[PDB]
């Protein structure tokens, strides 16, 4: 059992498009709040982003609305996940 | 990514 | 030893210190401390979590 929502000062995304820079996602997520920080790992199979991309917000309650408006929608072309960066994993584990 | 909080050959346990 | 040295900021480490949050870049095996980067505490602990596939670089390792 747990609680039916959460909220912090940082959130996860991913599926991203393979051209999307961190400059999109400020660009993308700014009109939910103020946004204070951006990072992007570097996957050394091909040397790029390994499909998704981090964010965080100047408040964590701007964050809940940026998943609550962007959750399994199209950015770039194809859908992208949204949601806080404690409860999912990577597809690789 | 490799860090100081773990360096094991998986994050599994 | 005394040849430790952040490419960030003005400290060092240790040879045997892990209680502190910091990372090792995956193009010049150099550390790095949370506090010297825009990173935050919160931002550390999933990065932690990401496999080891994926990692950290310095603001030159990332373009050069
Ligand atoms: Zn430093
Ligand atoms: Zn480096």
């Amino acid at each position: 059992a747990g609680h039916m929502a959460t909220t912090k000062r940082v959130l996860y995304v991913g599926g991203l498009a393979e051209e999307v820079d961190d400059k999109v996602l400020h660009a993308a997520f700014i009109p939910f709040g103020d946004i204070t920080d951006i990072q992007i790992p570097l996957d050394y199979e091909t040397e790029k982003h390994r499909g998704f991309a981090f964010v965080e917000f100047e408040l964590a309650e701007d964050a809940a609305a940026a998943i609550d408006n962007m959750n399994e929608s199209e950015l770039f072309g194809r859908t992208i996940r949204v949601n806080l960066a404690k409860p999912m994993r990577i597809k690789e584990g | 990514a490799r860090t100081k909080q773990t360096a094991r050959k998986s994050t599994g346990g | 030893a005394k040849g430790n040295f952040c490419p960030l900021c003005d400290k060092c480490y240790d040879d045997d210190d892990y209680e502190s949050k910091m990372m090792q870049c995956g193009k010049c095996d150099r550390w790095v401390h949370s506090k010297c980067e825009n990173l935050s505490d919160e931002m550390y602990e999933i990065l932690s979590n990401l496999p080891e596939s994926v990692a950290y670089t310095c603001v030159n390792c990332t373009e050069r």
